[PDB]
């Protein structure tokens, strides 16, 4: 999308694979405010809005 | 989160909002992520 | 209320208790009140603070 419409998808009811996208390396910045980068993003999350 | 929370009971009582005390048990929370600021309430009628 | 002065010093030894307690739950700056978390939220360097 556009910057002006952002998108936004909610992830629900699924379980996650945090570690696909820390170990492809290819995000050029995949800077973590308030949880952790060292992979420890894998918690229970009653609520993850991409 | 868009929350609603239900409860049903008798009443036998007129008007103006009978008195009495009954916490509300949650009913179901939608995880819509939208945005609300404006609502209509549905009623429907009879035909006969 | 005839031992209030026992009922006083039981009372307030109660409270000094129930305080701590519940500063215990406090936040105190951070991001939350739970230790665990944090560690769990932050890599170790950044938790530490």
């Amino acid at each position: 999308a556009s910057v002006y419409a952002w998108n936004r998808k909610r992830i629900s009811n699924c379980v996650a694979d945090y570690s696909v996208l820390y170990n492809s390396a290819s995000f050029s910045t995949f800077k973590c405010y308030g949880v952790s980068p060292t992979k420890l993003n894998d918690l229970c999350f009653t609520n993850v809005y991409a | 989160y868009f929350k609603i929370y239900s409860k049903h009971t008798p009443i036998n009582l007129v008007r103006d909002l009978p008195q009495g005390f009954s916490a509300l048990e949650p009913l179901v929370d939608l995880p819509i992520g939208i945005n609300i600021t404006r609502f209509q309430t549905l009623l429907a009628l009879h035909r006969s | 209320s005839p031992l209030g002065k026992l009922q006083d010093v039981v009372n307030q030894n109660a409270q000094a208790l129930n305080t701590l307690v519940k500063q215990l739950s406090s936040n105190f700056g951070a991001i939350s009140s739970v230790l665990n978390d944090i560690l769990s939220r932050l890599d170790p360097p950044e938790a530490e603070v």
